[PDB]
């Protein structure tokens, strides 16, 4: 069947959500649901401070790659786009959230950074990294580079667009169980679109519990 | 890959899924089974219920109402990296706590609890209660000597519940936490409610056997065994309980507490509740809340309802285990 862009580039999304400050609605008979947690950011950075445990989490992920497993890949693509070291992953995000990383992580370690803006161009960044102005222009770009696996560690509008036009084969969501001032937020899921299929085990990290659930794209 | 047939010939003797016991129907969990990887500690619970609807024995029990039963389960739960709170469905804990205060204070009075709203034990108090149970000379509400007594007074004849017990008995829990205090390595911190001797005068027997503690570290364990465990309403409040008693042990002895083990004998799951579990089943965990303790009680008798605080308790709606309406 006509095989789904997210499935052919292995496109994944990851995000770590808190609680929004719903002024009242807090105190009990409150009633509570995935969209819970959906507090993305508060005034260009993270809400809740940084939580050291989402954060070994996070480059787990985005860096984990899987050699053998790659020929299985570029076979997949190629088919697809009509064709015949050190693997990596590919983190996409919006410029705001590139900004707001602190200069000594820019860029994301053991993977091809891509930025998507308007109002930059290469020739503003000094790292090594993609810039992009399209989200078409990112297929493109994955169709033309040697990775594992690609993900949108988003910005909350980053998110919002690749989550309409469908480009997420599966969302990797973290569950900050504590409430933070927020002025960005996480596009309500579709239990329709989407379901969860897995959720971690709970920790304790920088005096909150949190978990990590996975949500995944429906047939 | 030669290994893969190898497992395959040594399953030649697990029969056909027909002989797998009460006719449960799949699609009254598809959202259960659906999951990949139910990591969350909640799932220890809610593992349990669906094993023994799938494979419980149909037996009849004291009340008569029937349930589903297997033997022999075991619940670990990390203290230090949540608050065991189930959220499948709605608790309060407020009654678990006073309690467990009432139990820490040798009390055996339930007016107590029923001046504070807490309604716990009201059934096992009343005149056709204790009468049932042969206990004619015995006061309304004055339960016997239960859990309370034998913490603070094991081995003292029980008189009535206004009786002064003082320097009666053995006091266990005394003991208990100049143990973990003084010797953490020894294998002989045991708290036990199960008085042999008092059983028939006691409302009914406990269900909470014992407790047995360990000391590694600076952080303190513990370990329950409950002989009689009622899945749907029961051990909810069990776990969250013990694991309030772990924290308060583990504080006043200086220590930071870490396991909580449930061991579970004669898990049963009553008839009556089970459309209620089923829809439970299907509902996803959400994160645990945290406890947390007034750090300036030092003693474990100065514990009151205030110094115990319940944060971000997210959890689904409330659930009556038994539906009519
Ligand atoms: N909790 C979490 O897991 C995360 C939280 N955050 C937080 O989120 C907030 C940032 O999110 P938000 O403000 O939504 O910003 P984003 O990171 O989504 O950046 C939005 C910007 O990215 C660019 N952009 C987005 N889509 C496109 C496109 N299709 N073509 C070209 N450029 C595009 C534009 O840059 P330009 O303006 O140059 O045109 C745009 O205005 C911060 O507070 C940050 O701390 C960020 C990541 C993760
Ligand atoms: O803390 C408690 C107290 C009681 N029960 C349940 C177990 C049984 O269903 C019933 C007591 O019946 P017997 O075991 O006494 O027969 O109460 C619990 O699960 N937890
Ligand atoms: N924390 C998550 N699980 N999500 C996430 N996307 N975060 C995240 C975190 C960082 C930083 F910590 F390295 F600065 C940078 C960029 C993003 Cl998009």
């Amino acid at each position: 069947m006509m095989e789904q862009v997210c499935d052919v580039f292995d496109i994944y999304a990851i995000c770590a959500c808190c609680k929004v400050e719903s002024k009242n609605e807090g105190k009990k008979n409150e009633v509570f649901n995935n969209y819970t947690f959906r507090g993305l950011g508060n005034k260009g950075v993270l809400p809740w401070k940084c939580n050291s445990l989402d954060m070994k989490y996070f480059c787990a992920v985005t860096t984990y790659v899987n050699e053998s497993k790659y020929e299985k890949l570029k076979y997949k693509r190629c088919k697809y786009l009509n064709k015949e070291k050190k693997l990596q992953n590919v983190v996409v995000m919006g410029r705001t959230s590139w900004e707001s990383i602190p200069k000594k992580f820019k860029p994301l370690s053991n993977r091809i950074n891509v930025i998507l803006s308007r109002t930059l161009k290469k020739e503003d960044f000094d790292e090594d990294v993609y810039i992009i102005n399209k989200v078409e222009d990112l297929i493109v770009l994955l169709g033309k580079l040697n990775y594992y696996k690609c993900f949108i560690i988003g910005g909350s509008v980053v998110y919002q667009e690749f989550l309409e036009k469908k480009l997420i084969k599966k969302i990797y969501f973290t569950r900050i169980n504590s409430t933070y001032e927020c002025d960005v937020f996480f596009p309500e899921i579709n239990e329709n679109e989407y379901q969860i299929i897995s959720v971690s085990d709970v920790y304790t990290s920088n005096n909150t519990t949190l978990d990590f659930i996975i949500y995944k794209k429906t047939n | 890959d030669e290994e893969e047939d190898d497992f395959v010939y040594f399953n030649f003797n697990k029969e056909k899924e027909e002989k797998n016991k009460n006719s449960i129907h799949p699609n009254d969990f598809q959202i259960y089974n659906s999951l990949k990887y139910k990591y969350h500690p909640e799932y220890q619970y809610l593992n349990i219920i669906y094993d023994i609807m799938m494979n419980g024995n149909k037996q009849s029990d004291r009340t008569g109402v029937g349930v589903l039963s297997k033997f022999g389960y075991i619940m670990k739960f990390d203290l230090s990296q949540y608050f065991p709170l189930l959220t499948t469905k709605k608790l309060f804990l407020r009654g678990i706590i006073e309690e467990l205060l009432w139990f820490i204070r040798g009390e055996t009075n339930g007016n107590t609890l029923l001046n504070k709203n807490v309604r716990i034990w009201e059934a096992n108090g009343t005149r056709e209660f204790l009468d049932n149970r042969k206990l004619f000379h015995r006061e309304v509400n004055d339960l016997g000597p239960i859990y309370g007594f034998q913490w603070r007074h094991f081995g003292a004849e029980y008189t009535n519940m206004y009786d002064n017990y003082e320097n009666k008995g053995v006091d266990q829990l005394k003991n208990i936490i100049n143990l973990i205090k003084n010797d953490p390595t020894s294998r002989r911190i045991l708290l036990c409610a199960w008085n042999v001797k008092d059983l028939d005068q006691m409302a009914l027997p406990p269900c909470h056997i014992l407790c047995q503690f360990y000391v590694f570290d600076g952080k303190l364990s513990c370990i329950m065994y409950q002989r009689s465990c009622d899945l749907g309403l029961g051990v909810p409040f069990n776990i969250a309980s013990y694991s309030i008693f772990t924290h308060m042990i583990a504080q006043v002895c200086n220590l930071q507490p870490a396991q909580f083990i449930h061991v579970l004998g004669n898990a049963h799951v009553y008839n009556n509740h089970i459309d209620s579990l089923k829809i439970q089943l299907n509902r996803i965990p959400y994160p645990f809340p945290t406890l947390k303790l007034n750090p300036d009680i030092k003693n474990i008798e100065d514990f009151t309802i205030s110094d115990f605080t319940i944060q971000n308790y997210v959890h689904h709606e409330k659930i009556s285990m038994d539906m009519a309406a």
